[PDB]
RNA sequence: AAGCGUUCAUAGCGACAUUGCUUUUUGAUUCUUCGAUGUCGGCUCUUCCUAUCAUACCGAAGCAGAAUUCGGUAAGCGUU
RNA sequence: UGCUCCACACAAUAUAGAUGGAUACGAAUAAGGCGUCCUUGUGGCGUCGCUGAACCAUAGCAGGCUAGCAACGGUGCACUUGGCGGAAAGGCCUUGGGUGCUUGCUGGCGAAUUGCAAUGUCAUUUUGCGUGGGGAUAAAUCAUUUGUAUACGACUUAGA
């Protein structure tokens, strides 16, 4: 449950004499490594069509980069979970630099505001918001405004040494 | 790295600064704490007094002076803190405990001695600004500590002839760095420039 | 007569400021701003020094009193450009925080020949001084 | 949430100076000097053009963006305190014992002392916090004003009038006496 | 001159242990101005003396010596571990050792 | 909260249901004690708890007063 | 021919652990320090921090002998002048003179054999002992005695 990466996984029914060429069918799966992509794909092809491991098989396994990984963009990310009594739907909108880093982020706040555990999330769909304004949380649309300032008051020093001998400040 | 490190408590919150401070003695160090009138507990006033008070309640029933003993006095409470990250009942654990000595203010000779300070527990380093906290002073009298009086009392003579002594320091420090300043420019100067000094 | 209200400077989280890597591959190196992501999170750029284009935590950085002017989200080449127009080099180096990070280094570098000589640089130095305080 | 920056603003007439430094506020205008210690906020003042005082939250939550409004209207009280002033008026509420309320000044303290609030041989004792005035108006039947510089100690002294002179062990909602504030308002509104 | 130092002030602070058993075999070293592993990789095979005193002279001096070498790292915090030919008395748990520059590689 | 309370569910109560707490009841169990822990009650004496009878200060009432009822802090002090 | 204080001579005794220096404002931290100036403020201006990675100190047979030059400083020892410090002051600031040393600069001589490393002994408590220089010349307990006390001890009294 590492640093995420996107995969493209692509996978089949295995051809029959009946119905050789099956439909191929492909998905986007956010994951630590290529076992958790192919573990997560067979898991949401179970959700959705008469398949499983053993009667199929992986045709393609790519990692997705960021076509552009150094540019900020806003995320609208949807997600199913389960909480302690039921599933729910909720939409969360992220501004960061990459949907792997975007992804990471949700992780770390459905865990932390709804403690809500990697095992009970369903990635519903990450889609960038292309123009502003469309964004409809406040808590990133504070960060849209023009010409944004904001310094950092009270800074904490980190000391090597375990005594100071000049009491220090928090300026910054 | 002082032969006789002098912690000086204000602004220091009571559980970190003593282990630090408990560290240190076990390490070799000797400390000597002082205003330990000035320190700190996280949370308010009347959280820390209710906590004085569930310890106040803590008594052997069969005889109160064979019990657990309620010091008062914020040099005594922090010692208490101390105790208990130091294995106190073993001969190293009275060996560190030896070490340490803790003071209400700055009496002498720790008054004309350096103080340091523990960013590592001081509490505008470590508290979130907009969190309660707690004088040790004000919490010590309100349980039966008797010389807060004295010790402001005794501590403003102090912080007047403190104050003397550093205008006759600022003075001499003014007239060396002029010293100094016309020091520069000179041959020894410039290489000293070139050498990172 | 006159209303008075300390300000109590501060340095801004702002496109164009320059900050200054604390942690990292970097790590003394300087970087400009160039997006801000979030509060803790900012899009820096330091091309002419060799910090690469990234996104960093506030925390392992330290912002500079330097500011320079800089669109919201320039790229490296623009960066670069502005870097070296707005002279952020030397004007960097100046400051005395710079000065002292390279006498720090510089210390560290002196041989034990080198050391020996600041000894005997800083007797003779002093004995001046000590004979310029007598006097005055 | 954490709100980047919440902002308020601080009229200032030109009859007053405000000098802040720190979070020690001090007002000095044509009635007197108030001072206010705010050290327990974390805010920031911003004088922008001896009439227009910023106050503002960096990088603050829920709780604190409600206090900096409330520094808004604490350093206001202090400019409107000291323009305009601050003017409590009290009516003497009773069905049949006459409340006698007298200023008295026992080894200079100044108090106000009240009898024979429903009969009582007590007497009633409420200091006057320095900085407030008493005057009993006339052309007007049972009245106290309490004016001064600060609506912090004139308020107080307001209910602390109020407050002296409860009813025990009786139905409150038919013994209504007691002396009540009536109208909260300023030394200068004509 | 006033330092005739050529070695590098340390501590012993205990033996190697878990939670309540101890292995008087291996002794954790503190050493001054050191507080990382890759910082602490100086001192690996240095020799390290224990300086301690006694009333009975034994061999022309009332001096006694320890004496172990580094035997590596320990922690994040650049304390080593250290073997000496015969274990520490434990009684020097917080006691000041001597650690030398030899065998000099640098 | 269906109703009672002249009208008004909740001043005071409260059906039909339902969630708990306690270990001063009695059941249920048989883990300890059968080379034995003296098995009822009272007297005497100390201490502890609060689920507060009185007392201190209060809030509510279908509290006009008097007297009551409900509720809070509270085991400091008494309870023959 | 007992006791105490000072000094130096020799023994024992040990070290919770010397190995250049514990190097002194106060307050705040959503603010401060330093310098400068004024109309003395909650003032203006400049500058600094981003750690003590500092500052001071530090060269010489474990630090010898000796010749000068520059300067009239630095620093040690005892001695002396005055003041301040009671929180546990027991320390800090000092005047003056003497006596050393000075690596601020330039010289001359010596070091070896601890043999290729062995802490290679340099510190500070305490207890005696001896020597020579001052200082003072008592009590307490038992026994007897009282009863403001008391099981016994103890307590409270009295006695040249
Ligand atoms: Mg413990
Ligand atoms: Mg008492
Ligand atoms: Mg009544
Ligand atoms: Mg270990
Ligand atoms: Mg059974
Ligand atoms: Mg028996
Ligand atoms: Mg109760
Ligand atoms: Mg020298």
């Amino acid at each position: 449950m590492a640093h995420f990466k996107e995969y493209q996984v692509i996978g089949r029914r295995l051809p029959t004499e009946s119905v050789p060429e099956p439909k191929l069918f492909r998905m986007r799966i956010f994951a630590s490594n290529e076992v958790i992509a192919k573990s997560r794909y067979w898991y949401f092809l179970q959700k959705l069509h008469k398949v499983k491991k053993a009667s199929g098989e992986i045709v393609s396994i790519n990692q997705i980069n960021e076509a552009h990984p150094t540019k900020v963009k806003n995320f609208g990310v949807w997600v199913r979970y389960d909480s302690r009594s039921g599933t729910h739907n909720m939409y969360k909108e992220i501004r960061d630099v990459s949907r792997v880093a975007a992804v990471e982020t949700l992780y770390q706040d459905m865990a932390a505001r709804h403690r809500a555990r990697f095992r009970s999330i369903h990635i519903l769909k990450v889609a960038e918001i292309e123009k502003t304004a469309d964004v409809k949380r406040q808590y990133v649309k504070q960060f849209l405004t023009k010409d944004l300032k904001f310094p950092l008051p009270h800074r904490v020093q980190k000391s090597t040494k375990t005594f100071s001998y000049k009491r220090p400040s928090t300026f910054y | 790295v002082e032969p006789v490190v002098v912690i000086d408590g204000k602004g220091h919150l009571v559980g970190r600064l003593a282990s630090v401070v408990a560290k240190q003695l076990l390490n070799g160090q000797k400390i000597v704490v002082v205003r330990a009138e000035e320190l700190n507990i996280s949370g308010e006033f009347f959280r820390n007094k209710l906590k004085y008070h569930d310890f106040l309640r803590k008594a052997t029933a069969f005889n109160k002076t064979r019990g657990p003993f309620h010091f008062r006095a914020p040099s005594r409470i922090f010692y208490k803190a101390l105790r208990g990250m130091v294995s106190h009942k073993t001969a190293r654990g009275k060996a560190a405990l030896e070490r340490l000595k803790v003071f209400e203010g700055i009496p002498p000779p720790y008054d004309k001695k350096k103080r340091v300070v523990v960013p590592q527990a001081l509490r505008v380093l470590r508290l979130k600004p907009g969190r309660k906290y707690t004088t040790l002073g004000k919490l010590s009298t309100s349980v039966g500590w008797k010389y807060e009086d004295v010790v402001a009392k005794l501590e403003a003579k102090r912080k007047v002839s403190s104050a003397e002594y550093y205008a006759k320091k600022r003075a001499f420090t003014k007239k060396v760095a002029s010293a100094n300043a016309t020091a520069a420019e000179s041959d020894v100067a410039k290489q000293l420039a070139a050498l990172g000094y | 007569t006159d209303s008075i209200v300390k300000a109590s400077n501060w340095r801004l989280v702002e496109v164009g400021r320059v900050v200054l890597i604390k942690k990292g591959q970097s790590a003394g190196k300087l970087a400009a701003i160039v997006e801000i992501i979030d509060q803790k999170k900012v899009l820096i750029d330091g091309p002419k020094a060799g910090v690469p284009r990234q996104a960093i935590n506030l925390g392992q950085v330290v912002l500079t009193p330097l500011t320079f002017a800089l669109p919201r989200g320039a790229r490296t080449a623009t960066v670069s450009k502005k870097w070296a127009a707005a002279a952020v080099c030397e004007k960097w180096a100046a400051s005395s925080w710079a000065k002292k990070i390279a006498q720090r280094e510089r210390r560290a570098a002196l041989t034990d020949f080198e050391r020996f000589q600041v000894m005997v640089l800083r007797k003779q130095k002093r004995y001046t001084v000590k004979k310029a305080l007598a006097k005055a | 949430m954490k709100y980047i920056q919440t902002e308020q603003q601080i009229e200032v007439p030109e009859g007053v100076t405000v000098s802040i430094k720190s979070r020690i506020v001090k007002v000095v205008g044509p009635r007197g000097t108030l001072t206010k210690n705010l050290k327990h906020i974390d805010v920031t003042f911003t004088k922008v053009n001896n009439q227009l005082i910023k106050v503002a939250v960096h990088n603050g939550g829920r709780k604190h963006v409600a206090a900096l409004r409330t520094v808004k209207s604490l350093v206001d009280n202090m400019i409107t305190g000291v323009t305009k002033g601050y003017k409590y008026k009290m009516r003497y509420v009773y069905a049949h014992f006459p409340i006698n309320v007298n200023i008295v000044e026992k080894d200079g303290a100044k108090f106000i002392e009240v009898r024979n609030f429903l009969g009582d041989k007590k007497i009633r004792n409420v200091p006057v916090r320095d900085g407030v005035t008493i005057e009993f108006s006339t052309n007007v039947k049972d009245e106290i004003v309490l004016s001064g510089n600060s609506v912090e100690d004139v308020s107080q002294n307001a209910a602390d009038l109020q407050q002296i002179c409860r009813v025990r062990n009786k139905d409150i909602r038919k013994f209504l006496d007691g002396i009540y504030v009536s109208h909260k308002g300023f030394i200068t509104e004509d | 001159a006033e330092s005739h130092r050529l070695y590098v002030k340390g501590k012993h602070l205990s033996y190697q242990r878990s939670k309540r058993v101890n292995n008087p075999n291996v002794s954790l070293i503190k050493i001054e101005g050191v507080a990382t592993p890759q910082d602490a990789q100086f001192y690996l095979g240095k020799r390290i003396a224990y300086v301690y005193r006694a009333s009975k002279e034994v061999r022309g001096s009332k001096i006694r010596v320890m004496w172990g070498k580094v035997t590596r790292t320990h922690g994040n915090s650049g304390v080593v571990r250290a073997t000496f030919r015969n274990n520490l008395p434990a009684k020097t748990f917080g006691a000041s050792v001597r650690i030398f520059l030899y065998p000099s590689n640098i």
